[PDB]
């Protein structure tokens, strides 16, 4: 208890684990730079539709890309999630 | 004149020791004047004797957890 | 069994052929230079608060 | 002085206590002894 | 270097300020010659800037595109007083010395009061407001400089800016020459204890020796179709100001009869503070050609067309469309039907990569004219073609290479923003996938209807096209419509079966239902459903399938679910197990039992039903998948069923009727009796209420009776089975009391809670006796619809649903209040509530920092529902 129970079991619950808005934002990002040049991290051969934000969505969900999410906790405490293989 | 900390619509107020509002608000990374405000001249506030610069630890009922803890901070007036 | 009858029925002059208006580009505004207003002009929808 | 005065003093002065102590250049027990006398003084 | 806009710095324009950016000086009063060119100097000075699509400025070489407009000043001779800033001159003049400009407080204490200011100013910024606000109260209660003791004289100001002395003579009017020097010798440190910034805002500039001339970009000459320009009302009242100040100009170095000067310093004034606003308190609006008040600098910007509300905080947008809305049930809940016109008119740009290239030519090789096309293609360096006017679209198409862009017209599965005003909460616009289809409106599934609060008589719904990648990806993650089936406001589900839905899951579940293999066939042929449909229920004498097992076949292998059925409010109810109505739903490891599918199961906006902890345990994208599999089912059940609603449904047998008379009669023996009571003076009051008030109560009470007991005997007297009765009890439409309207009695009209009186002396209409109070004269009603109102019963039903015709500012002001009260609040990694500007409003977000969006109505968990999930399938 270093401020409430429910404080703790809040942050312990969101350590490995990635809000809703930390995925849309790394797709968009992804889909924005996908459709600027990058070249795409999986095979993209036979996958079903060739838009860049699909593409980004199946990057996403079979860890290959290298992002790295910044947490600033409000006393000045940073956590750190990589998305690449967890 | 009249005793009101035993109604039903009051919370438990408590006065916060200095090493713990000191700990409490490093914890949360804020000023004491961050957190919501209490007069020194509230009715429970002067029950207890709470003076400007103090924490006051407030426990309320609630329907979710049961009891739920509060604080505010003493200003002038 | 299914009710079968005759009634007299209503074509009122609400009518979708005229109700239905698009903008994808267009003039705009010589002030605020925004979109414009009205179906007759090539119009603009009000994103409001 | 006035009562509004008197209040936006003390209000200040618990200010700087509390501003003094965060930045560790006080301890508890001298920050205690400064809110009771700014409190007494300001009854 | 591109930046951007951390902070914005207000102050006070100083007249030097004024002057140094001006491009020009506003001397001549004359905007047209004979010609039609602007006169250099006048306010129409083509220096100030570019409206016309072909003219170049002559300060910047830049067209109407790249050129800001530029300011000229106007040169005042006699200083006017700014009608904004009144309430701060007269606070300045109220608090200093005349004479030595001083705060007219004891320097000793104004020390101290300037050091505690300096000390507080920015962390209790209401602690410095109420200091200031005290240092003004016990300064202007002087009467004597203590610098001076010259007896302060008190200055009264009277409306609009008119300030008055008050010397021994008792009248002196203040010119605003002297007021501004008498402002000019306040110090700065004085300045800035009372609560202004000496260095951006000093008090003497509110007191006006220049004015600034808007640039003619802001100032637009409309070009109306009837060949005369019409100018804005800016610059028809920068000519009046420029005329009284050539007007008086003139007068002072041509004699002083020292009359006519005030007379016109009175009117320049005046013109400069209706310039400034207009709809001044205590002065008459201007007007130009027709008596309409003008439009001035202050009426910009207020109101709801003005530049805030109707530029700044809403505005109208490219790439939206507007349509009457008509339902699809063969669409999916996350989609929406487009036309085909709109789907070639809007567009959205695709960049070009190395694994869409042949899509996109092969988009490029149909014109704008077929879909799906394509309507512009944008090179890598920044030039727009106009697919229409290529000469030949298939060599364009094999030249494109990756970084072209591509404005091809909406496919299917593209992302658009759906919207239905009033937009009352967030889930009023929803993110849809695009379907285009035959016709010319906006088709929406019928279960996506309760969301929008829509309906099919003749609304409209608008669309909007996301243009980016970013914006597009966000709105496909967060807004899409199935990631939304759960409310915010309460736990429960805000789509779901509607009307058609209920009655044939009601329909298909009853365990009467026996279907065979070619019926299953048929039923089954709507959904997505391969596979093995197993043994079917009855094998001997003939093989016949049950609505219950094929029902089966859609839900999970693990799901428990014990509860009872909406139909099981009347005697039918067991509240067990064993309920030979199909009253109680039991499924066990994903198989129906018993009971039936109604309103209480499948229905929209019931927490805690069977289909709300289908979607909790098993996701939204199941929920998605069951709307879109059974619920067609219930469909084309009922048409193969058949569902109607005769006239045999509503009407009643003779003995009915002669048992509702009967009881009409004892009704009509007791209010009879109570009039009785009443006339001979034994009838005993109800508390705080007169008589012939108590006699109107007991009247309604044995009337209200009457009407109960009438609709019992009707529903006892009428088939259980028939259409509208299943209607009714299942959920689907109607209730009991439109029943017992329709078959037995209407009752007794009231208005505003009371009997119908109003009309001639004594009695309602002129077909009663005077003074009659029988309950047929009052507006009691003893027929149904079936049978037919007699025409004052027609009158009185009429009376009785006036006030129901009349049946939303106060609301929408309430809702305004809330969002700008409330819309800077965060939930933190902390767990903590807390402002953007840093303020704690709770240490963890409610008590146990649970969403009510994913909340089992209201509650973190439902423990009684996790031992239903473990041991439901052998309790
Ligand atoms: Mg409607
Ligand atoms: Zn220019
Ligand atoms: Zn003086
Ligand atoms: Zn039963």
């Amino acid at each position: 208890m270093t401020i409430d129970k429910i404080n703790e079991i809040f942050k312990e619950n969101w350590k490995n684990k990635l809000t809703k808005y930390e995925i849309a934002r790394i797709i968009s990002a992804r889909a924005l730079q996908l459709s600027m040049g990058a070249l795409p991290l999986i095979d993209t051969s036979n996958l079903k539709s060739d838009d860049v934000i699909s593409i980004a969505e199946e990057e996403l969900k079979r860890g290959v890309l290298p992002i790295t999410i910044r947490r600033i906790y409000p006393n000045g405490q940073v956590e750190l999630i990589s998305v690449r293989k967890i | 004149k009249i005793d009101i900390s035993n109604h039903e619509l009051v919370p438990k107020h408590e006065i916060l020791q200095l090493e713990e509002a000191y700990k409490l608000v490093k914890e949360l990374g804020i000023k004491p004047e961050q957190l919501p405000w209490i007069r020194a001249s509230d009715p429970v506030a002067k029950s207890i004797g709470a003076k400007p610069g103090d924490i006051i630890k407030i426990t309320r009922k609630s329907p979710f957890t049961g009891e739920s803890v509060t604080y505010r901070y003493v200003i002038t007036g | 069994r299914i009710l079968f009858g005759i009634v007299y029925y209503q074509k009122l002059h609400h009518m979708v052929a005229d109700k239905m208006h698009a903008r994808a580009r267009g003039p705009v505004q010589i002030l605020t230079r925004q979109p414009t207003e009205g179906r007759a002009r090539e119009g603009g929808l009000r994103f409001g608060e | 002085s006035t009562v509004t005065i008197s209040d936006i003093e003390m209000l200040l002065k618990d200010t700087e206590i509390w501003d003094k102590l965060l930045r560790n250049e006080l301890s508890i027990e001298e920050a205690k002894k400064m809110f009771d006398d700014v409190a007494r003084s300001y009854s | 270097s591109e930046k951007i806009i951390r902070g914005v710095k207000f102050g006070v324009l100083s007249p030097n300020e004024i002057r140094q950016m001006s491009v020009t000086a506003i001397i001549t009063s004359e905007v047209y010659d004979e010609d039609g060119t602007p006169i250099e100097g006048g306010v129409m000075d083509p220096k100030l800037g570019v409206i016309e699509p072909g003219q170049k400025c002559p300060v910047c070489g830049n067209t109407l595109a790249g050129c800001p407009g530029h300011f000229g000043h106007i040169e005042l001779i006699k200083p006017v007083i700014h009608i904004g800033y009144v309430k701060h001159i007269y606070d300045f003049l109220r608090s200093t010395c005349w004479r030595c400009g001083r705060i007219k407080i004891k320097e000793q204490d104004l020390e101290r009061y300037k050091r505690i200011y300096n000390a507080i100013k920015l962390r209790w910024p209401s602690a410095a407001r109420r200091l200031v606000e005290y240092i003004k109260k016990i300064s202007i209660k002087n009467l004597e400089c203590p610098h001076c003791g010259e007896k302060q004289f008190k200055i009264k100001l009277e409306k609009p800016y008119n300030f008055n002395e008050e010397r021994n003579g008792s009248i002196v009017k203040l010119s605003p020459s002297e007021i501004r020097d008498r402002l000019e010798r306040i110090p700065d440190s004085d300045v800035e204890l009372l609560g202004y910034d000496p260095k951006s805002s000093r008090p003497e500039w509110m007191i006006l020796t220049v004015l600034p001339v808007p640039p003619i970009t802001i100032r637009p000459s409309i070009t109306i179709e009837s060949g005369i320009r019409a100018e804005d009302d800016l610059t028809h009242k920068l000519v009046d100001i420029i005329r009284l100040n050539e007007r008086l100009k003139e007068s002072i170095e041509a004699g002083a009869p020292q009359l006519i000067i005030e007379d016109l310093w009175d009117l320049l004034q005046y013109h400069v503070a209706t310039y400034f606003d207009n709809e001044i308190p205590g002065l008459p609006p201007a007007k130009h050609r027709s008596g309409r008040p003008l439009r001035t600098l202050a009426q910009r910007l207020k109101g709801k067309e003005g530049r805030f509300r109707g530029n700044l905080s809403g505005k109208r947008v490219d790439f939206s469309a507007r349509t009457v809305i008509s339902p699809d049930p063969n669409l999916s809940i996350d989609e929406v039907g487009i036309p085909y016109t709109i789907a070639r008119m809007l567009t959205v740009p695709e960049r070009v990569t190395n694994i869409n290239i042949e899509r996109i030519r092969q988009y490029i090789i149909n014109g704008p004219d077929k879909w799906p096309g394509a309507n512009y293609v944008i090179k890598p360096d920044g030039r727009r073609i106009d697919l229409r006017y290529v000469k030949d679209r298939k060599e364009l198409a094999s030249s494109i290479t990756a970084g072209y862009v591509v404005e091809r017209h909406l496919v299917d599965g593209d992302v658009v923003l759906f919207n239905r005003q009033p937009s009352l909460h967030r889930i009023s616009m929803m993110a849809h996938k695009v379907r285009v289809l035959p016709g010319r409106t906006f088709r929406l599934n019928l279960l996506d209807c309760p969301p929008y609060n829509a309906d099919f008589d003749g609304d409209e719904m608008n669309l909007h096209v996301p243009q980016s990648e970013e914006a597009i990806a966000e709105a496909r993650e967060l807004m899409l419509v199935h990631k939304n089936i759960i409310t915010p406001r309460y736990g429960g589900p805000i789509i779901g079966g509607g009307q058609d839905y209920i009655s044939g899951a009601y329909l298909l579940s009853v365990k009467t239902t026996l279907l065979t293999v070619e019926e299953v066939a048929t039923i089954l042929g709507v959904t997505d459903f391969v596979g093995e449909l197993g043994e079917p229920a009855i094998l001997a004498p003939k093989p016949y399938y049950t609505g219950k097992q094929v029902i089966s076949l859609f839900l999970p292998k693990d799901f428990n679910f014990h509860g009872p059925a909406n139909i099981s409010k009347g005697p039918r109810a067991c509240k067990d197990e064993i309920c030979p109505h199909d009253s109680f739903i039991v499924i066990k490891n994903g198989l129906l039992l018993e009971g039936v599918f109604d309103k209480k199961a499948i229905g929209n906006q019931q927490p805690e039903s069977m289909l709300h902890w289908s979607i909790r345990e098993y996701g939204t994208e199941y929920g998605k998948w069951l709307m879109d599999n059974v619920f067609k089912m219930f469909i084309r059940f009922l048409e193969m069923r058949g569902f109607t609603m005769t006239l045999e449904d509503i009407t009643i047998p003779d003995e009915a009727q002669n048992e509702i008379t009967t009881k009409i009669k004892e009704g009509y023996s007791q209010v009879d009796e109570y009039i009785r009571k009443f006339n001979e003076g034994q009838l005993e009051p109800i508390p705080g209420r007169t008589i012939e008030e108590s006699l109107e109560s007991y009247i309604l009470d044995t009337l209200d009776k009457l009407r109960k007991v009438a609709g019992e005997i009707a529903t006892k007297y009428l088939d259980p089975f028939n259409n509208v009765y299943i209607m009714a009890i299942t959920g689907a439409r109607g209730s009991e009391l439109n029943i017992t309207q329709m078959t037995a009695l209407l009752g007794q009209q009231s208005v505003r809670g009371e009997r119908i009186r109003r009309g001639y002396r004594e009695r309602t209409l002129s077909l009663f006796k005077y003074g009659d109070i029988a309950p047929e004269a009052r507006g009691f009603v003893k027929n149904s619809f079936m049978r037919g109102l007699s025409p004052y019963e027609m009158f009185f039903h009429a009376a009785g649903g006036r006030e129901g015709l009349v049946d939303t500012s106060q609301s929408g002001y309430m809702q305004r209040r809330l969002i700008n009260a409330l819309s800077d609040l965060r939930i933190e990694y902390d767990g903590t509530v807390r402002s953007l500007y840093g303020d704690i409003v709770q240490v963890v977000y409610g008590d146990d920092a649970v969403h009510p969006m994913y909340s089992a109505h209201s509650k973190s968990v439902n423990v009684n529902r996790v031992i239903e999930r473990v041991i439901g399938w052998k309790r």
